[PDB]
């Protein structure tokens, strides 16, 4: 029977994550439903709400774990015979434990060192006589005692079920993208039991369904070194506006309602940086928005000229750069 | 219907002039940019909607004494608790402003929630206007722009290459005036569709070989008499080269 | 036939002095005389010389046929499927041909 459960998981997976997707939109209607006064849900004269709310939980935690059964029986072994199938080509055809030793960075091949050194390595490769062709040539050239001390070939009780084999496996399947994504979507499920709002997180989940989503939310990281050098660099012209303003103009930040009260000024450094990137950047015209009128000042040039020079360089080519960055990256 | 709904009320008649609409070609162009990339902009739309939903969550849990869209202060309070309203409020002043939420909301100065609602403001600002107003903007100006390029193109193949017989411009230019004599005279269209007609008209008996050889293949509905890039300047090549 | 044997013997003075004696018949011959390609019968491009009469020339200048035809080269040029263009260019032809039937009618 536990053999039967396991193959009708593994059988209906999208059915299941079709339902959880269903659950979690009924469940954030519900959340659209609430009223503060603490928190309590109000109803249009219907005690159903709450109990529908707590067993619409309870269920969808029931089909994400139903959901993550299924996807470790389902495609988990597609995973391993990969990397068995790479591991053991390569060990036979070039051979990297034996005679190259592998880079230092080299993560993929330092964790798969530990599985050579198994009973049970080639579970999934169907060709389970790589040892012997290995060991043939390998000692017959480098000998056979390194040969055998690295492959090391020589109710249901406890038959130590190959434990090396097994953190090895786990340790590949805690690196997978599709796993890690599920075992997100279970420490969040776990969490709404805690606050019933973090099940809002789950909406996201309709990201990874329809493609254009996917390449969407794809667009912001496809051009990513770029961007974060373009934001950058308006950081530092903005400190460098911040600076030019905190040692010249410092009279006109007085940020004050309507003049006589509690002055609140911009004054120290971080508040000025603050304001600069806080409103600075957002106004539709720069900083001159928000300053006090430079009108008869004897710096009425220079603080127009600098007006001028910020909105057009910062706002105009640096919002519109970023903002053709992440258009010609979805284009 | 509306211009019988016209008469009820003497302002239906302002739909009639959605019909200009449906009269050149660049309107037609433009209304039809919209439904051009239907399942896009739905999709896009959806995920602004859920975006902003995330936010109306987080405004709910924490920001809540910000949102206090009173008349200058000492007033009967109009504030936003409930759900609906906030979110209401969200998809209505915060997708349209220029900069966000902030410029609404009151100025978060001397509150110990200042850099997580400054992190707020400006990520609500910097996504959902910037990457997803200007995606959708510029789904419908790319579906405009396709449209046309795509009309250009049939123009220029149309004015470059042979509809039948599949060759192009520069074979039948070798001699002046070339190609336009070609799809004048030689490999036209209303000659063919004549031809057609004439061999529906005349009987059966007066078909000549090519006439009844073509007519039997018309009746078969196998098309191998049209040209497939030969010509008569090819095959039979004037003084046989 | 004096059409036939000028485009069938390029080079001759004789056809030529016959040209020159009756391009005026030939001028007036000219808009009713067709002109098409085909590769019917053995392996080799023929010519199809016909007849046009007038009602045909004078209906196919109706407004409602020049639509049905820039609609019929827009949708069929756009997408194409390069089997189906010529398919599609027979049905074109076969709905023109009972649209000006239908003109006739006036
Ligand atoms: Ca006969
Ligand atoms: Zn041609």
């Amino acid at each position: 029977y536990q053999q039967k459960l396991l193959n009708y998981f593994a059988r209906n997976f999208y059915n299941m994550r079709m339902l959880a997707l269903f659950v979690a939109f009924a469940i954030n209607f519900i959340l659209l439903f609430y009223k503060v006064s603490v928190h309590y849900v109000l109803e249009e004269s219907s005690g159903y709400m709450e109990p529908t709310l707590r067993i619409l939980a309870i269920l969808h935690t029931i089909i994400s774990f139903f959901c993550i059964i299924g996807y470790y029986c389902l495609k988990v072994p597609l995973v391993i015979f990969k990397r068995e199938k790479e591991v053991a080509r390569k060990l036979e055809f070039d051979g990297l434990y034996i005679t190259e030793q592998p880079s230092e960075d080299d993560i993929k091949g330092q964790w798969d060192r530990l599985v050579i050194n198994t009973q049970s390595f080639p579970n999934n490769y169907w060709d389970k006589f790589v040892k012997r062709k290995v060991m043939d040539k390998y000692g017959e050239f480098y000998g056979r005692d390194r040969i055998s001390e690295l492959l090391g070939m020589d109710s249901a009780v406890l038959n130590s079920i190959d434990v090396k084999y097994q953190m090895w496996k786990l340790g590949v399947v805690f690196t997978d993208n599709s796993f890690l994504y599920l075992a997100w979507y279970m420490t969040m499920s776990v969490l709404g039991h805690y606050n019933n709002f973090f099940f809002a997180a789950h909406l996201l989940d309709i990201a990874m369904g329809f493609k254009t989503l996917r390449t969407i939310l794809s667009s912001v990281t496809h051009n990513g070194k770029q961007l974060v050098l373009t934001v950058g660099l308006l950081a530092v012209v903005v400190y460098l506006y911040t600076v030019v303003a905190f040692n010249f103009f410092r009279k006109f930040y007085n940020k004050s309602e309507d003049g006589d009260t509690p002055d609140m000024k911009c004054d120290d450094m971080l508040t000025c940086y603050m304001f600069h990137m806080y409103v600075g950047v957002r106004a539709g015209g720069g900083i001159g928005d928000e300053i006090e009128d430079p009108a008869g000042d004897e710096y009425e040039i220079y603080r127009i000229i600098f007006d001028i020079t910020f909105f057009f360089f910062v706002i105009v080519i640096l919002l519109a750069i970023i903002q053709g960055l992440i258009i010609d990256a979805f284009g | 219907t509306m211009s019988v709904l016209g008469h009820y009320n003497n302002f239906f008649f302002a739909a009639h002039l959605l019909d200009i609409a449906m009269g050149f070609k660049t309107l037609r162009t433009i209304l039809s940019s919209v439904t051009h990339n239907g399942k896009q902009l739905v999709l896009t739309v959806g995920l602004l909607a859920v975006v902003v939903y995330l936010y109306t969550v987080v405004a709910f849990n924490f920001f809540r004494k910000f949102y206090n869209k009173s008349e200058d202060g000492d007033t009967p309070d109009m504030k936003c608790d409930d759900m609906l309203t906030c979110y209401m409020f969200h998809m209505y002043v915060g997708v349209r402003a220029g900069g966000g939420i902030g410029d609404e909301i009151e100025d978060p100065a001397g509150d110990e929630y200042e850099i997580y609602r400054i992190i707020f403001d400006i990520t609500f600002f910097f996504f959902v206007i910037v990457i997803l107003l200007a995606i959708i903007q510029g789904l419908i100006i790319d579906a405009f722009g396709e449209l046309r390029d795509q009309q250009e193109q049939v123009k220029e193949d149309m004015e470059t290459k042979c509809f039948i017989c599949g060759i192009g411009n520069d074979y039948f230019d070798t001699v002046p005036h070339g190609f336009e004599t070609h799809t004048l005279q030689e490999h036209n269209l209303a000659n063919y569709l004549f031809f057609l007609m004439y061999l529906i008209n005349k009987d059966e008996t007066e078909h000549t070989g090519q006439e009844s050889y073509v007519w039997k293949m018309y009746q078969e509905r196998c098309w191998e008499f049209f040209p497939a890039g030969d010509c008569f300047r090819k095959q039979y090549e004037d003084q046989l080269n | 036939l004096l059409t036939n044997l000028s485009e069938h013997m390029p080079n001759d003075t004789r056809l030529q002095t016959f040209l020159e004696l009756a391009e005026s018949v030939l001028n007036y011959f000219q808009p009713f005389l067709g002109r098409i390609e085909i590769m019917g019968s053995a392996k080799r491009i023929e010519r199809v010389y016909f007849e046009i009469s007038e009602s045909s020339r004078t209906q196919w200048e109706k407004p409602q046929v020049k639509e049905s035809k820039r609609q019929f080269i827009f949708d069929v040029v756009n997408e194409g499927g390069e089997k189906e263009k010529m398919e599609l260019f027979v049905n074109f032809c076969e709905d023109t041909i009972f649209e000006m039937q239908l003109a006739a009618q006036i």
